[PDB]
């Protein structure tokens, strides 16, 4: 099968996470 | 005009029904495994059974955005598995709720009785998830989740419905000889589905 594939965006934490583009 | 599977109204309706089911199941898994606090959830009704719905708008949008990308795969019958992976604070997978899906190559153009007994089938899976905490050990604090999608067999980054997807790595999808816990396997004219849990051992 192809993948597995996952969202590049991680699930949100209760309150917004920190600034870390890479 | 010649039609492909995805062009069938029935394929689109089933994709809608199954995508919604996965949404309900993801919310429930997050609740029963305490990935998010009980406080953000509210009891609602689905398939005539009690379920738990997150009331955190951001999380809700994330889950919908993610599953909206699975819908087209369902219409085309190109999804093999959808997995909800729970990872600890060390980014190690501790539990994996695996939803294996198979669909027929075509669906009837005589849309009558399409979803006839579908609710009873989906209801069975929800009920099993609802009490899964009785057969699983408590997860450590600070866990998060990811959703993995396995498709039918070239870019490392794929953007579907304005949502970016990337290839998962064995660094977050590997469990050495894990415990397998079967939950439910059912078949119907429109779908065969098998749900089980892989638990770190």
């Amino acid at each position: 099968s192809s993948g597995p594939w996952k969202p590049a965006k991680p699930a949100p934490s209760v309150s917004p996470g920190p600034w870390k583009p890479i | 005009t010649t039609l492909t599977r995805q062009d069938l109204n029935s394929a689109q309706v089933v994709a809608d029904v199954l995508s919604e089911f996965l949404e309900v199941a993801v919310h429930l898994i997050l609740y029963v495994r305490e990935v998010y606090p009980v406080g953000i959830f509210q009891k609602r009704k689905k398939y005539n059974v009690p379920v738990q719905m997150s009331c955190h708008p951001e999380l809700n949008q994330y889950i919908q955005d993610t599953l909206h990308c699975v819908k087209p795969l369902l219409e085309k019958n190109d999804v093999e598995k959808v997995v909800v992976v729970i990872l600890d604070k060390e980014h190690r997978p501790v539990e994996k709720f695996v939803f294996e899906i198979t669909q027929p190559p075509l669906l009837s153009i005589n849309s009558d009785s399409l979803l006839s007994h579908v609710e009873q089938l989906l209801r069975a899976f929800i009920l099993k998830i609802s009490k899964v905490d009785k057969v699983l050990d408590h997860n450590p604090p600070g866990c998060t989740f990811t959703v993995l999608v396995h498709t039918r067999e070239m870019e490392k980054i794929q953007v579907i419905k304005d949502f970016p997807w990337i290839l998962a790595d064995e660094q977050d999808v590997h469990m050495h000889d894990p415990r397998l816990i079967p939950l439910k396997t059912m078949t119907s004219d429109i779908l065969k589905m098998q749900l089980y849990v892989e638990e770190r051992a």
